[PDB]
């Protein structure tokens, strides 16, 4: 693509060598697909064989963009961005804007084709290498190494980060009220403009990127519309808390107390002052959890109140920079998962849902990964980061399965949690 | 010969220097014997004389050959293997055979004298110098070094494979049908045509490796299956693994138990049933490798069906792409899970086994879909595709379980078939409490200094016990607690727990644990119709928790 120009040199992060990750195997479909795709970026020069003296190893998967017929490829650059956030963070760190998550429409562009206009440094090309499996072991395998910005590299935006400002910079100066950030391999743009004056600006911006080669047909190339609308666009001034919900029955068991008084109890170690003295009620004594019971006006007062402190933001948690984002799902059956993200234990930064919205489908492991996916982009937009994700699932069913799902072209940390029967406390 | 094929570039691990181990004093005839070994080697360019301060140096030793007929050189290279760069790994994994397809002619050819035959990255040659001393180390010493491969290098089988790798690519463009496979001086080549083809176009091959310094056999080829490669026998018709003999004798030491344990295991991929649960169990317990072990009951009895399955020779039949693969997994002893893969009705591709426990606490369903997991990505790594299941569970049992479990849970497309035992769940807490139920308000404290807690229950229909505890955690007391309430209670029952802990292990249904206790309480769970597990916070003065909390704690809690 665009002219060659002085490779920004990069380095480790000294105390630590390359990427050294196995790859896990692929199902004959997605090989096909690599080795298609792979013979193409090697005519066009965009990578290499390379032999055994490379002794370095990310992996790679292929996911289908928007449904589309056509295969992209997806490498797992975790541990290289991981060895590399030097150079990433600090070094040529990106800025993230606070007005982002405030307005009305966010357009989701796939810029990545034009980081393979710039070569990468020679002497960083071996920590990129990467190897095509082959079915039952029958074959070595292919193995290859960028010359070029790969596309799930962090150090990617990084450096293009010259080049972006350049093309942006006619169509910044003429739109001061747009907002324009870069997240490795994705553009978001954000405007107040109403929807018609949104989508028609996106398409105006795609205009100055075409020529400099990034033709961006975005939602991930619509070849089909379903439910399409336009390009993939996100509302974020409509992004609401989930509040940790209290019954409003019309009758109240000892049970049905009992357990009110239990979310009530958890809700205590999670907004301040929060309080259930005055609702400890008639469950004083030794009752049939069955037995109906009256209710008090303390109790009326205690449950109004508490209410009124939940379903607000937690006094005196606010988001540190420097700590990692975790987020934790817990499935809530039907089609429902709940949804929390915190730097601090139970110190929600923010909480959420996701169903299966008249759609998706019976498949739990789908559903996941939807989650994962809208949960990480919510998170990109607020905070600039990805949070390391508490998954409820067994690893292998996990590792088996979500490339099977996945659409977006990162992929975020996690970790495979065991849920507590904690669930009945949505939260 | 040594092939003219280019060379890998190989450098010393970063901030280090080649070798230089003193070479050790040598007798008379070991040194001879290298001098007419080093001799031989250097007419064929194998290794240079060197000499001019090559600082670099390696230990070398001579060793009888089998039998004693000829010495062999022995180059000690721990030192330089260590300050050599690392490689890409020669195998991540090994061909099953039954992901093999079908093909009508097989033969493999040993390439002689591999390592030997391919070069050396010249600038890395100057660190495998290693000297031949002179006769009680008065005189210098010849001096030489490697053009070649050496023999224990830690890179010889990266780049040799990998050599041999870009010498095959343009003969097996040429060839499409022709199927290659390397494993160490191995080359093993098959193919659908005929014998007479075949072998013609095997030798268009050895003439294409000559063409490239690699010599191979003429009619030694040792081709003509079976072939036995990695403990299995190869066909060009089917496969089975290296032939299975039980010792049958009177005493069995640890020894004898792992060595048949460990060929069971082996046999397990072709030949179904194999079990050695109880043979498993014997091995238990630290025990010395040369200590008699008594079989029990079980064991023989295991130890009996194995003999009886191994009589009759099994065979697995080879890969057809073009069909569905058919998993069907059957329940054993409890526990135990085996399985069978076929594309049609009972020709096996191949077989297997999972018994792995996965965490105290557990149930048929879960182990089945773990069983599931097992055989899915095993699938992937043979096959390439995922198999349709045939599960011995009802959709109806499966679809309960899902709905309702914290944990995500998947599984490919399946059938029930129905082969009994059957899987199912034991019991279900039931969701809202039952009316007209006795409600057991059970807890238990437990002193740490001590260890003395007492478990107990408190009822709203006026009863009340509570046991004392001798050497008991805290959690046990309340695992001690509902085991009293389910004893002391009726058909259907409401139980009022404060242990998240116990909450936690009796709400995902298991009908089998580690815990003694926790086996009972299953027991129990069972012999209800009707059981109502509720929670509430402990020491919050709850009404009736506070109650037991009390007549519980008195006495050291
Ligand atoms: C090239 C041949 S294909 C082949 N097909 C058959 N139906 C039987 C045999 Cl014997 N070989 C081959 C042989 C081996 C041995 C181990 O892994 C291998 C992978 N491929």
């Amino acid at each position: 693509p665009i002219s060659p120009i002085e490779t920004v040199p990069v380095k480790l992060k000294p105390g630590m060598d390359g990427p050294k990750v196995k790859q896990w195997p692929l199902t004959e479909e997605k090989i096909k697909a690599l080795v298609e795709i792979c013979t193409e970026m090697e005519k066009e020069g965009k990578i290499s064989k390379i032999g055994p003296e490379n002794p370095y190893n990310t992996p790679v998967f292929a996911i289908k963009k928007k449904d589309s017929t056509k295969w992209r490829k997806l490498v797992d650059f975790r541990e290289l961005n991981k060895r590399t956030q030097d150079f990433w963070e600090v070094q040529l760190g990106i800025p993230h804007p606070a007005g982002l998550k405030k307005n009305k429409s966010v357009t989701v562009l796939d810029v990545g084709d034009a980081y393979f206009s710039v070569p990468l440094d020679e002497d960083f090309r071996k920590y990129t290498a990467f190897t095509i499996p082959s079915i039952n072991n029958e074959t070595p395998g292919i193995r290859y190494q960028y010359n070029v910005l790969p596309q799930g590299w962090k150090g990617s935006p990084a450096i293009f980060q010259s080049s972006m400002t350049k093309i942006l910079e006619p169509f910044k100066k003429q739109n001061p009220d747009i907002v324009i950030y870069q997240y490795m391999d994705d553009l978001y743009v954000g405007s107040d403009l109403e929807i018609g004056q949104h989508r028609t600006k996106i398409e105006e911006l795609r205009q100055h990127l075409l020529r400099w080669g990034l033709t961006t047909p975005d939602k991930k190339h619509q070849k089909e519309p379903p439910f399409l609308w336009m390009g993939y666009e996100l509302h974020p001034d409509k992004w609401t808390v989930q509040p940790i919900v209290l019954p409003e029955k019309d009758s109240w068991t000892v049970n049905d107390i009992q357990k009110l008084v239990g979310k009530l109890n958890w809700a205590s170690q999670i907004y301040p002052g929060i309080k259930v003295r005055q609702l400890c009620k008639l469950l004083r004594g030794t009752k049939a959890l069955t037995e109906v019971i009256p209710l008090t006006e303390e109790a009326e007062l205690e449950l109004a109140e508490n209410r009124e402190i939940l379903k607000e933001p937690v006094h005196g948690v606010y988001y540190d920079p420097s700590k990692d984002l975790i987020a934790e799902i817990q499935k809530q059956g039907q089609g429902q998962w709940t949804y929390q993200i915190y730097q601090e234990p139970f110190k929600n930064l923010k909480t959420g849902k996701y169903a299966r919205m008249r759609g998706a489908h019976t498949n739990d492991v789908k559903q996941l990964t939807e989650a994962v996916q809208k949960i990480t982009t919510e998170s990109i937009v607020i905070w600039g980061k990805t949070p390391k994700f508490k998954l409820p699932i067994q690893k292998e069913t996990w590792e088996t399965w979500w490339t099977e799902y996945w659409q977006a072209t990162w992929i975020p940390e996690w970790e495979f949690v065991n849920t507590p029967p904690l669930v009945k406390l949505w939260y | 010969p040594i092939s003219p094929i280019e060379t890998v570039p190989v450098k010393l691990k970063p901030g280090m220097d080649g070798p230089k181990v003193k070479q050790w004093p040598l007798t008379e005839e070991k040194i001879k014997a290298l001098v007419e070994i080093c001799t031989e080697m250097e007419k064929e360019g194998k290794i240079s004389k060197i000499g001019p301060e090559n600082p670099y140096n390696t230990p070398v030793f001579a060793i009888k050959k089998k039998d004693s007929t000829k010495w062999r050189k022995l180059v000690d290279f721990r030192e330089l293997n260590k300050r050599t760069q690392d490689f890409w790994e020669v195998q991540l994994g090994i061909p099953h055979p039954a992901g093999l397809k079908k093909n009508k002619s097989v033969t493999v050819l040993d390439v002689g004298d591999a390592y030997f035959s391919v070069p050396l990255d010249e600038d890395f040659r100057k660190y495998t110098a290693f000297t031949i001393p002179s006769i009680n180390n008065e005189t210098p010493g010849i001096r030489y070094q490697y053009n070649v491969l050496p023999q224990g290098w830690k890179g010889s089988p990266a780049i040799f494979q990998s050599s041999m790798t870009k010498i095959l690519e343009p003969f097996k463009k040429q060839n499409p049908d022709i199927v290659i496979y390397q494993y160490m001086d191995d080359l093993y080549v098959g193919s659908d045509l005929e014998i007479g083809q075949h072998r013609t176009k095997i030798e268009e091959l050895r003439q294409h490796l000559l063409r490239w310094g690699l010599t191979t056999p003429d009619k030694k080829h040792q081709k003509e299956p079976p072939f036995l490669w990695m403990g299995y026998e190869l066909h060009p018709d089917k496969w089975t693994v290296q032939p299975i003999v039980l010792p049958e004798k009177d005493s069995w030491t640890v020894n004898d138990i792992q060595k048949l344990v460990g060929k069971l295991n082996w046999a397990s991929q072709i030949y179904p049933g194999i079990k050695v649960r109880q043979l498993c169990k014997l091995l238990r317990g630290t025990k010395a490798l040369t200590e008699v072990i008594p079989l029990t009951e079980e064991a023989e009895l295991e130890l009996a069906e194995n003999r009886e399955i191994l009589k009759e020779p099994v065979h697995g039949v080879y890969y057809d792409p073009s069909k569905d693969l058919i998993a069907e997994i059957q329940k054993q002893g409890q526990g135990q899970w085996t399985y069978q893969i076929y594309q049609e009705p009972f020709k096996n591709l191949k077989t297997g086994k999972y018994a792995r426990m996965r965490g105290a606490h557990t149930n048929d369903v879960k182990q089945l879909t773990e069983a599931v997991q097992k055989i899915t990505t095993e699938s992937i790594v043979i096959w390439g595709k995922t198999p349709k299941f045939k599960l011995p569970i009802q959709k109806e049992t499966w679809e309960t379980w899902w709905t309702e479990y914290w944990q995500a849970t998947w599984i490919p497309e399946w059938e029930f078939v129905n082969t009994p035992p059957l899987v199912k769940l034991w019991y279900q807490l039931e969701k809202e409490p039952i009316v007209g139920a006795e409600t057991f308000y059970v807890d238990g404290a437990a002193n740490r200094e001590t260890k003395l807690g007492k478990a107990g229950y408190v009822t709203n229909k006026g009863r009340q016990k509570v046991v004392p505890l001798t050497n008991t955690t805290n959690q046990k007391t309340q695992l001690q607690a509902i085991y009293l309430a389910l004893q002391d209670s009726g058909l259907e029952v409401n139980i009022v727990t404060d242990s998240q802990y116990a909450l936690g292990i009796i709400q995902a249904q298991p009908d089998k644990s580690e815990s003694e206790l926790v086996n009972q309480i299953i027991e129990q769970l069972i012999k209800k119709e009707k059981v109502y597990l509720a929670w509430v916070p402990a020491h919050k003065g709850i009404g009736g928790n506070e109650q037991v909390d009390k007549l519980v704690s008195a006495g050291i809690r």
